């Protein structure tokens, strides 16, 4: 008797089952990357100058 | 640095347990992996 | 008496150690509304319910021993005859079936529902029919009107006469303006909007006047009616040797008293069906339908300018609805308005919505007993729910933003389904030891799913299907929606009794569910407890004495009410490119996700004096909650705004006591009372990363480690005779100093807290010839809330079109200098002087039956006997609060739908 | 009815 | 035996008039398919079924005494103990709760069910269990093997070295090419195709051949497989002193032979219950549930490349589907493919599909008898069923056209309900008469309503909710339908009775339905009967005759089977300028739409000889359809192009009959058999406005006045041995003289009937000592058939690269002049050629069973017996049908799904 | 399975 349920309409974190899971979740990560280290972040460390 | 150490942790259990179905998408998995790799030093570096 | 608590075979009630409370059949049947816990508000000693609204299709809130946790649910586990339902399914069963329920609310009661029964757990017993020569049959019919509990704040309010000149001189409409030229021509000017609307051009002026001035308008009876209500029930209660069998089949439609449609309507079958088929074997099913067509009132706890009970104290006395015939138009006029407004029930006829729920319960078990004690038992149940909404709204109406119509559908199933099985085994090891031992398994599974489809741009009433509307831009996405649960569980326990005054039970349960974290899964729980006669033992016997008892127990529960999917880092949508999608993790969930530990430790003791006359019994509970749930704020390592993870403890330590009596006059009068009360004091023993206070952002209240969650706001010390502006008193600074610029540093915590300490009620019945007469009261003392309402109709500026109080008349300004109330250039914020105290004592229902004697049934071999019963249900209220009603609500009471007042009349034939 | 929101209510 | 014909009390079997046939819970009881009127093929003399498909999820055709319209539908009323029922609830229903099944036939017998019965009415009647001391428990298990009937028309076709050398010599590959070269090179270039997919680019050559041509591949084994079969079922029947009850709770799992799946699946539950209350009142309820999950197979009937029976004749055997270890791969290979075609466990994977029907019925009724004669019984009864499905198309697959996927949702909900309230008297005037007066009400209501909503253009597999797509241009509009009718009616029936000898009843019905025109909504039926018993009153007594019956009758019924809503005439939309739109008359219907009024004459005689050894009866009826129902095509003054209106007549005359038999050898031995049989031959009386013959467009048949309705087609003459080329005769022109040009002028009646006359079927069975063995046969004669797969199996031009038959060898050509076979460049049409003789005799089971002896459970007070059986369904058919099965179809087959042979084995524990 | 309709069939 198995007895956990993964969320229907969205996945989660765990270890990838295909190849399109893995496609996919590097291409989130660059997303991330773009908003992470933008201009935006390092006028600080010009401004201080 | 913690979604690139989740990505790169999780690329590396599925190349551990063989889940990929052909010789390409090993071969495309590695390049993935080791594009992660070089976000998790970047990610680091800047915080040093 | 013999309770079932749990499972297995029932025991004694006065062998159990763990303070139960069974209410019998009398006090649940004949009650004219579709809640059936709404009946035991003041029955139940330490048990709190509490109906928010005044709906027919409304759900009370039930708290036993206080409110046990901030951050997760505090409902108990309603259970019936086996498998466990909701508030709604019960809602959809007819309340002459119950047999008994029993509530459960001390530990080695309610710890074989552990992870399940932190908060108590009810226990609802359904009628399993008597075994005799020839069966019986019971028609029941009722009859009955409703309406509002009370007018009074009404009895504040403007008129027309005097809003005019407040208005004027508060310079609204104008800075030269003046009565009898506002009055004459600014807004009688209603014919400028009533004259481009075809189907009211030619009426104004001779069938109806929107804007009167010659006398007030009544907006109760223009937002308020008095609703009838039906009911009735025929049932065959039948057995014989070893078959026994109780079917029923009911009807029930009650509606709502506001002018906006709400009803609750249903119609109903039950059949239990229990018969043993041979020496060893005995099944049995209980088999239950329902067929429910529910409505409710959406716009009540939102302010819009019309409607609800702010549209009674708010809406101008000059304003008219009604025609010159005394029944309510199509439409009325405020002013500056684009189009006319419609009343209730034309929104009610070009907005129309219709709801049909099938529901089905099949609960069957069979239960073998081959050796002289062994029993096992198991136990399979289905409950399934579809239901099927549709709403439009209606096409070509001229009183609207556009002439097109629209229309949505929505299709919903709840499955759910439950095993159980348990062997039991006792037996006596010597003339005076006994011992019993039961052990079992248990499998809940929840599956559920809603569908919804919606279409727009209908030209025509008739082609009104959902293929029939605009494409293009006129049509969108559908609704999707899909929940699920499972619980695993092992339990086990042991009741090792004494000859006749020690007995002493101990147990365990093991409880396994999808929604504890994958780190800890298993959970473990525990009881002990004892019972001790004392009057079987030392004192043999005695002239005032006639029982004693002592019990003590100590457990622990836990309360998995944390949701179903929130221990797990769920990955959502982020695009990288235009073609391909991209998934980034969103809430990074936790894999140590508890089940919110609690345990209580229980002393209480029951006497019984005159011979069973007299019975008190007094209990003593400290209950500790520990590993709360609370969305934290996190840390910047995380790279997460918060975690959700199992912080903080809380302790409730209280006192209940409940008395019953027996008073007589004669041999045929019969009098009788009884009386219990609750008190439970609260507080906040820790909290996160080493805080001291925590405020939840937007709320109203507090959390300080020490004391109960109280309100957090702005303490308020009236108005100066100097310059007329509102002082708020400041946090600390003591000389107390008062400023009048408010800001936010001025908020503090209150020393009124959140949920009431105080909880009780009394009853008292006399009976006489067959004719009684019983009356149950019942009282909550300590209960603060915020009354919404009066931000509107006692504000000085702003918001200077609606109707306002009488005290604004008395205004602060140079020739008038000793009033209460501030000038009309300012903006009351919320602070202290919107608590107010909702305290109440009520009146439950007054019933009034008589049975008719057997003497008139002689011949007749048909008619067995009859009763006929007078009941009155809210009947007074004793209060301080001005708000229409002291119950609805909690926190905050806004634009609200009152508790109302009903008459009922029924008979009841036992042909 | 509708017809404005007319609100500056506190949260419940 | 006793049966309950209509309504009231059953009277008897040797009194009724109506010859009605009652089958017993033998034949029902224990048979491996979903449909239980298909273990129904030659019992019930005059009555034909024929199952057209071979699903678990198909449905049985049952036509009794010929086809009576040409117009509408033909299947019987099928109502299941009161209240009516379609065969798809009967399916979710558990076979061994049916306690008998009358078929009703004649005229008064069907008679008090006008409006409905003019197809028969076949009656379920539900089992009440027995009234004894101690209940009895019964436990069922079965388990077989389903596969694919015979394997025929695979020895005929060519092979892959045969069908290349046929391929090249007809140019189909090069005008100068050969084998070698096209073998070699242009068609073993699959690696072309294989190169591009990264899955099976490493993998051609190595573990996976698409061209193999050393030796030929076996489809069959690609797209058809051995299916497995489960069921078991716990029944609880028992009783007492007026109460019993019957209960049962099942499980049938059957999956489908042929590769793409079909399974149905269900879970049951009944509870039949019936006590009496007092001395005059008795109720009862009949409670039943299902949880049941289709699926079926949609592509059979229609010709794609590669599934189906049609992939198995024609896909090329030099293609191989399967790896190098013979197992079936994900993808073959076809020439010119741009895109690799999957296989079917592929497919099947791609395209998931899931159905979950919830079904409930509900019936009650409750009888009172005061008086010694009077009965007055009233019941009710819902029928609930639920209905949701979904289907969705999985993204990113690399062998398709976008790697966008796709979702449905579809909900459905049908409705129904019935109420009907009777009155009955019977009473002896003197001492040698008797009469019986029955009169009654009836109402019948049914609503149901489809909702769906689809969504396309997700990218993930695990984001598949219908909320997800994408929006723009990739959504559409729902699906929403809705239809519902009513009836009301009153009937009555009088049963007047001599003392043993005369029997005569008269009955009468008025109904009112939704269905009929708004100028005659009103239907007047009646029915008169009488039966002789010449045996007690004219010869006392004889040595070899011991029973003589004679009965006739004569009855009016009707057959309102018509649509919903085909009296009316449907505005639509039609447009005028871009803002508004318009509505116009789009079907004119007609108010006086009848409800096609036939009436029955019915003469017969029952005999019984040897002390009720032999038993024979013979039955002659005439059976005249009236008003029947065509879309006409109306005069130009009409201003439309139908009316759909009733015209015309149509007559079956017929005889059946039936033996039964029993032989015997010791005490011990018992040998029985029986055989009946039913000729039927029909004509068309008259027609449309004063026509003849009238064909019904693009169908294939003609409806002639004075003959059956035949096929239309061309004739037939063979090849001329000078040029070779196809002749078709010529209607009419004796000299007959044939022509090698096809027009439309060439075709004429066929001499062969659409629906078969000579229907039948015999039994035999033997019993020794507890073992016994029957066997049932069934036969059909006279049905002609188009066998479409012939289109494409033996063309000599056009679709050329199928696999052909192995008689396109001996073509037609200068050197060889001497065949049946003509060119290879011709295309052949649809003519008498195709038409087949599809007559057939089938084994229907073979079962050999075993009850072990009563002297082993001797002991043991447990078990109380036990019962082995095997059983084969379908063990041999012979026929002359050249398409996998005759059955499978009518008026023409295509590509089928074969009836399949079942072998189950199966036990049954009395304990 | 799909691919093609390759029909010349006859009403049914």
């Amino acid at each position: 008797c198995e007895l956990d349920r993964d969320p229907e309409g969205k996945d989660f974190q765990q270890p990838y089952t295909s190849f399109v899971q893995t496609k996919q979740n590097r291409d989130g990560l660059y997303a991330l990357l773009r908003n992470t280290e933008n201009p935006r972040m390092h006028f600080y460390q010009e401004l201080q100058s | 640095n913690q979604q690139a150490n989740a990505f790169v942790n999780n690329t590396e259990a599925a190349l551990q347990n063989q889940v990929y179905k052909n010789s390409t998408e090993i071969a495309n998995a590695k390049s993935f992996l080791a594009e992660g790799k070089v976000l998790q030093a970047l990610a680091i570096w800047r915080l040093m | 008496q013999v309770v079932v608590l749990g499972y297995g075979t029932g025991q004694k009630l006065s062998t159990v150690s763990g303070s139960v409370a069974k209410v019998s059949s009398e006090k649940l049947a004949e009650k004219p509304v579709a809640n059936i816990m709404d009946a035991l508000q003041g029955q139940v000693a330490g048990m709190q319910v509490m109906t928010t609204s005044g709906d027919p299709t409304a759900v009370a809130s039930v708290e036993i021993h206080g409110t046990g946790s901030l951050g997760a649910s505090s409902a108990p586990l309603y259970i019936v005859d086996g498998m466990q339902t909701s508030l709604d399914v019960v809602a959809t069963m007819n309340p002459n079936d119950f047999e008994s329920m029993s509530v459960l609310k001390d530990a080695s009661a309610t710890s074989i529902y552990g992870a399940r029964a932190a908060n108590g757990v009810v226990f609802i017993q359904t009628k399993k029919g008597k075994m005799s020569e020839r069966g019986r049959i019971t028609f029941n019919a009722s009859y009955g009107i409703s309406q509002i509990l009370n007018t009074k704040p009404l009895d504040n309010m403007m008129t027309g006469d005097e809003l005019l000149d407040f208005q004027v001189k508060a310079g609204f409409w104008g800075n030269n303006q003046t009565v009898q030229k506002v009055k004459d021509m600014i807004l009688a000017g209603a014919e400028d909007l009533y004259g481009n609307y075809d189907s009211l051009k030619d009426e104004y002026g001779k069938t109806l006047f929107p804007v009167d001035f010659n006398h007030d308008a009544d907006w109760l009876k223009a937002l308020f009616k008095t609703a009838p209500t039906s009911q009735g029930d025929i049932s065959f209660s039948g057995g014989s040797q070893g078959t026994s069998y109780y079917a029923s089949i009911g009807y029930f439609d009650q509606e709502g008293m506001a002018r906006e449609p709400a009803n609750f309507k249903r119609y109903s079958g039950r059949l239990n069906f229990e018969s043993r088929i041979n020496e060893w074997l005995k099944v049995g099913a209980n088999l239950s339908g329902a067929i429910a067509n529910r409505r409710s009132a959406d716009y009540f706890g939102k302010y819009y300018m019309g409607s609800g009970t702010f549209g009674v104290l708010t809406m101008p006395r000059y304003y008219n609805p009604f025609d010159v015939n005394g029944d309510l138009a199509d439409v009325y006029y405020m002013y500056g308005a684009t189009r006319p407004s419609m009343t209730e029930p034309y929104f009610a006829k070009m907005r129309p919505f219709s709801s049909e729920s099938h529901q089905a319960n099949v609960n069957g078990f069979a239960q073998i007993t081959p050796i002289k004690g062994l029993t096992l038992k198991a136990q399979a149940g289905v409950d399934i729910t579809n239901t099927r909404t549709s709403s439009k709204r209606m096409p070509n109406n001229p009183y609207d933003s556009t002439p097109l119509g629209e229309r949505r559908e929505r299709a919903y199933r709840d499955v759910s389904k439950s095993f159980t099985n348990t062997a039991e085994y006792k037996f006596s090891i010597d003339e005076k030891h006994d011992l019993t031992a039961l052990m079992g398994h248990e499998y809940i599974e929840y599956e559920g799913d809603v569908i919804g489809a919606s279409s727009k741009g209908f030209e025509s009433d008739k082609l009104m299907l959902l293929s029939q509307g605009k494409t293009g831009n006129s049509l969108s996405l559908p609704e999707h929606r899909v929940a699920e649960y499972a619980y695993l569980s092992f339990f086990s326990r042991f009741n090792y009794g004494f000859d006749k005054w020690m007995y002493i039970d101990f147990s365990v349960r093991n409880d396994q569910s999808s929604r504890f974290g994958s780190n800890n899964r298993s959970a473990w729980f525990y009881s002990v407890g004892g019972m001790f006669d004392i009057y079987n033992k030392f004192i043999q016997e005695s002239n005032w004495l006639s029982d004693l008892r002592l019990k003590m127990s100590y457990g622990t529960t836990g309360n998995s009410e944390i949701g179903n999917y929130n221990h797990q880092a769920l990955v959502t949508v982020n695009n990288y490119t235009e073609d391909a999608m991209g998934l980034s993790i969103s809430t990074a969930g936790n894999p140590d996700l508890s089940w919110e530990k609690q345990s209580q430790f229980n002393f209480g003791l029951a006497a019984g004096a005159f011979n069973n006359r007299l019975s008190a019994e007094v209990d003593f509970y400290v209950r500790t909650t520990n590993d709360m749930l609370i969305d934290v704020p996190m840390p910047y390592i995380s790279g997460f705004f918060s975690q959700y993870q199992n912080v903080g403890s809380m302790k409730n330590t209280g006192v209940d006591l409940s008395l019953k009596g027996t008073i007589y006059q004669n041999k045929d009068w019969n009098v009788y009372a009884s009386a219990n009360f609750n008190y439970n004091r609260q507080e906040i023993t820790k909290l996160f990363f080493g805080l001291n206070k925590y405020m939840l952002p937007n709320t109203g209240t507090i959390w300080e480690i020490g004391y109960p969650n109280s309100f957090y706001m702005a303490e308020y010390a009236g108005i100066d005779k100097k310059t007329g502006k509102q002082l708020w008193y400041v946090p600390g600074q003591v000389d107390k100093v008062t400023t009048s610029q408010y800001s936010a540093d001025l908020e503090t915590r209150i020393d009124k807290s959140v949920t009431p300490p105080i909880t009780g009620g009394f009853s008292l019945g006399a009976s006489w010839k067959g004719l009684s007469l019983d009356a149950d009261f019942a009282y909550i003392v300590g209960k603060w809330m915020i009354n919404n309402d009066r931000y509107f109709t006692e504000n000085g500026g702003g918001l200077m079109q609606l109707n306002k109080d009488k005290m604004l008349l008395n205004a602060w300004t140079e020739d008038n200098k000793e009033t209460d109330v501030p000038k009309l250039g300012q903006s009351p914020q919320f602070d202290t002087h919107l608590l107010e105290n909702a305290s109440f004592l009520r009146l439950k229902n007054l019933k009034l039956t008589y049975v008719l004697p057997n003497s008139l049934f002689a011949g007749q071999n048909v008619i067995g006997g009859a009763r006929v019963y007078l009941m009155a249900r809210n009947l007074l209220t004793v209060t301080k609060y001005k708000g229409f009603d002291p119950e609805a609500g909690g926190n905050v009471g806004k634009n609200q739908y009152p508790n109302s007042k009903q008459y009922v009349a029924g008979i009841q034939l036992s042909f | 009815g509708t017809g404005g929101s007319t609100g500056t209510t506190s949260a419940g």
